[PDB]
RNA sequence: GCUCGUAGGUGGUUUGUCGCGUUGUUCGUGAAAUCUCACGGCUUAACUGUGAGCGUGCGGGCGAUACGGGCAGACUAGAGU
RNA sequence: UUCGGAGAUACUCGAGUGGCGAACGGGUGAGUAACACGUGGGUGAUCUGCCCUGCACUUCGGGAUAAGCCUGGGAAACUGGGUCUAAUACCGGAUAGGACCACGGGAUGCAUGUCUUGUGGUGGAAAGCGCUUUAGCGGUGUGGGAUGAGCCCGCGGCCUAUCAGCUUGUUGGUGGGGUGACGGCCUACCAAGGCGACGACGGGUAGCCGGCCUGAGAGGGUGUCCGGCCACACUGGGACUGAGAUACGGCCCAGACUCCUACGGGAGGCAGCAGUGGGGAAUAUUGCACAAUGGGCGCAAGCCUGAUGCAGCGACGCCGCGUG
C-alpha cells in the first residue's frame, strides 16, 4: 500500500542504530581490554569517551537508560576493581 | 494513551441516554470506564444535565481531557468556569 | 509556584505473607527445603482437611538443621520460583 | 536409461521413486534420453496422494546424468536421473515441478512442462 | 477368603498456652450491564431507565476463646505390660 | 499574454521529506490443560510517549540528500547513475547537571531498602513556526501525579492410573552478560539434586469469566449474543522500527495455493463490512450516511471513519393488537 514510507524510515533508523550499537560495543572491547591489560588511566578516558556517546545516544532514544546505567555502574565497578 | 471523558450511548434504540465517564481514548465506546459521574438525556427537558459535579474537579487536576459536548455541559453545571475559576 | 520542586508522596508499601513450616532438607548451597502445611475445607462437604506443599528456602546463610519451625517470608524470584526466605528459627527439633 | 532403474519423480503428484519398465518408440529399444517416455510402476509414494504403490504409470525423462549431446556441440549433465509422470493425451497429471528439465523437448511436442518449468535449464 | 501393617484418616480425662481453623466487628475488595425489590419512561408490555438489594466470596485491621487443632505438661479408667 | 501560452504572487495544492497514528478500533475461537482465565495479594533494582501539573532549559554550528532536473534498465514490476534542495530531518560543540555512574556522608528500612548532602566523572537535547503578523503554535531535561501495561505469587475452576517413574539447563550455587526488570532469562565454572500417588511425565477433550438455561435450592448443564480477559491472522520461523507489535490491510525467509509475463521475472492473502463458491438440515443486503456518538492528525476550521449510529430479508425468537 502507500505506506511504505513507514517502511524506509524504519530501514534508516534502525541502519543507524545498530551502526552506533556496534560502535559502542567496540569502544566497551577496548575498555574491558584496558581492564584486561592494567592501564586504568586509560580505561577511565575511555569510560569518558563512553559517557560521551553512551547517554549520547540514550539521548537519542536508543535505550531507556537502564543499559547505560548496568553497564556504565558495573564497569565502572569492574575498573574499582582493576 | 492518554484519560478522556466520553459520553455512552445506552439504552433503547430511538430513545437512548448518554452515560457520562472517564475512560482513556483507546476503549471502545461502552468499555470498563474507570468511574462513571452522571448521566445525560437528549430528550425531554432541553440538554437534560444529571452530573454530581463533584469528582470532575479531581479528575481535571488530573489532566482528563473531555470533549466536545462533555465541555458544554460542563459550562452548563458552571463547573468547567467554577474549576478553572 | 515554588523554585524547589514535589518533596515525595505517601505510597505505603503492602506485605509479604509469612508461613511457619517444618526444615525439610537443606541439601541444596544456599537454599532449604520446607514443608508448607496449610488447611482448607472442600467446597461441598466441608471436611476440613491438611493440604501440604514444598517450598524453596532461599537463604545465604543455612542456620537451621531438620525437623525445627522455621518462619518463611516471600520476596523476588531467584531460580526456579525461589520465592521463599528464611526469617526466624523457633521450636528447635530434638 | 533402462529397465530396472530407479529415479525420482520430479512432480506434486504423490509419487516419490518410479522404476522403469520399458521405454516407447520403436521395438527392442535400449536406452531413453531426454524427452522419452517410459513407463513404469510406483515402489516409494506419498501417503494420501494421487497414485499408490502398484500403479503403472507413464512418466517423462527430463533428466539424465550421463551426457547429451545437444545439436550445437554444448552438453547438458545433471546431477539426477528424474522424470515426470503425463496421462497419455499431453495431459501432466500434476500442476508443477521440482527443479530443472532439460531443453531437448521439441520432439516431446508437450509444450506445457516447459512453461511449468522454475528455470529451463 | 482372612489377618497384619505403611501412607492417609481418626483419636480418651485434663491444666495452662498459641489463636492456625471457626465465629463477631471494621476497612478495602467483590466493575458495569444482567438477576430480586421499589420507582419512573417508551400509548401498555417486552424493553430501557433510576435507586436500593444481591454480589453467597477474599485480604487487611480489630476482640474473645467455647469447640477443633498445635505446642508445653499432668492424671487415669482406654489400650498394653 | 500566446488570445491559448506564461508569471506560486498567492488562497489552495498533485507529488514529496518530516511529525502523529497506523500495535487502538473490527473479526474469529483453531490451538492452549493452566503460562492463560477468574479471584485476591506483591511488584523496594517494573516500565509508563501523547494528558494535567511545579521546576529548569528554550544556545552556538556543519554536511549530505530525497523531491525536482538530466538519465539508464525492464513488457511490467521496478531500479541504477548524474544534477539539484530546505527543514521541528541528520550530524558535532553544553551553553541545566534534577538525573546516570563511583566514593563518602546524613535522615530513615528487613520488604532483596527509600529520601537527602558532599566528593570525582559526566551527557542530552529545543526550534523554530506560520499567523489573528504575534492572538497563537510550540520545543528540551526533570519532580510527582494520573492512565495503561508488564513481572511474580496464594487459592479456585475437565476426563483418564488400561499413562507411575519423570528429571542434566534439569536442580542449586558462584561469576558474567543480557533484559524495561528480579530471575539458569542467558552463560563459563562448581555442587547433585528437583518433581511425584495431598496424582509426576504422558494421552484425550476444551478458549476462560461476568453470565445464559434448568432447578425449590443445594447443584447440574452451558458460556452462544452483549460485556471483560486471553490467543490466532494462508502454514511455519525471525527480527526491525517503536512509548507500546504478533501486527488482518508491515517488511524479510521458508512452504503451500492462485495469478501475471516479452517466460526473463514478478505480484497477492476477506477467520474486517457486504458479496461469491464450497460444505451442509440451515443461517441475511455487492443497502444509506457520518447527523449525534466514537477515534486519529491538525491552531482550528476541516479530512477520514463498512466501528458505533440507521435502514432491508426470515413469524428466526420474545412482548403487544386485530381479524367486529
Amino acid at each position: 500500500k502507500s505506506q511504505q514510507k513507514r517502511n524506509r524510515t524504519n530501514e534508516r533508523a534502525r541502519l543507524r542504530n545498530k551502526a552506533v550499537k556496534s560502535s559502542l560495543r567496540t569502544a566497551v572491547r577496548a575498555f574491558r581490554e584496558a581492564a584486561h591489560a592494567g592501564d586504568k588511566a586509560k580505561a577511565a578516558e575511555l569510560l569518558a569517551s563512553t559517557n560521551r556517546k553512551l547517554d549520547k545516544a540514550a539521548s537519542k532514544g536508543v535505550i531507556h537508560k537502564n543499559q547505560a546505567a548496568n553497564k556504565k555502574s558495573a564497569l565502572a565497578q569492574a575498573l574499582n576493581k582493576l | 494513551m492518554a484519560v478522556k471523558i466520553k459520553l455512552t450511548r445506552l439504552g433503547k434504540i430511538r430513545n437512548p441516554q448518554y452515560r457520562v465517564a472517564v475512560a482513556d481514548a483507546r476503549t471502545r465506546r461502552d468499555g470498563r470506564a474507570i468511574e462513571v459521574i452522571g448521566r445525560y438525556h437528549p430528550k425531554e427537558e432541553p440538554s437534560l444535565i444529571e452530573i454530581n459535579s463533584e469528582r470532575a474537579q479531581y479528575w481535571l487536576s488530573v489532566g482528563a481531557q473531555p470533549t466536545e459536548p462533555v465541555l458544554k455541559l460542563l459550562k452548563i453545571t458552571g463547573d468547567w468556569q467554577k474549576f478553572k475559576g | 509556584k515554588g523554585p524547589k520542586h514535589t518533596p515525595r508522596t505517601p505510597k505505603p508499601r503492602g506485605r509479604r505473607k509469612t508461613r511457619i513450616g517444618y526444615v525439610v532438607s537443606d541439601k541444596m548451597q544456599k537454599t532449604i527445603v520446607v514443608e508448607l502445611e496449610d488447611r482448607m475445607r472442600h467446597p461441598l462437604y466441608g471436611k476440613i482437611i491438611r493440604t501440604t506443599k514444598k517450598v524453596k528456602a532461599h537463604d545465604e546463610d543455612s542456620v537451621a538443621g531438620i525437623g525445627d519451625r522455621v518462619s518463611l517470608m516471600e520476596t523476588r524470584p531467584l531460580s526456579a520460583t525461589k520465592r521463599w526466605r528464611l526469617v526466624e528459627i523457633l521450636e528447635k527439633a530434638k | 536409461i533402462q529397465q530396472e532403474s530407479r529415479l525420482k519423480v520430479a512432480d506434486n503428484t504423490g509419487a516419490k521413486e518410479i522404476l522403469c519398465i520399458r521405454v516407447l518408440g520403436g521395438s527392442s529399444r535400449r536406452y531413453a534420453g531426454i524427452g522419452d517416455v517410459i513407463v513404469a510402476t510406483v515402489k516409494d509414494a506419498i501417503p494420501g496422494g494421487n497414485v499408490k504403490r502398484g500403479d503403472v504409470v507413464k512418466a517423462v525423462v527430463v533428466r539424465t546424468v550421463k551426457e547429451r549431446r545437444r545439436p550445437d556441440g554444448s552438453y547438458i549433465k545433471f546431477d539426477e536421473n528424474a522424470a515426470v509422470i503425463i496421462k497419455p493425451d499431453n495431459d501432466p497429471r500434476g500442476t508443477r515441478i521440482f527443479g530443472p528439465v532439460g531443453r531437448e523437448l521439441r520432439e516431446k511436442r508437450f509444450m506445457k512442462i516447459i512453461s511449468l518449468a522454475p528455470e529451463v535449464l
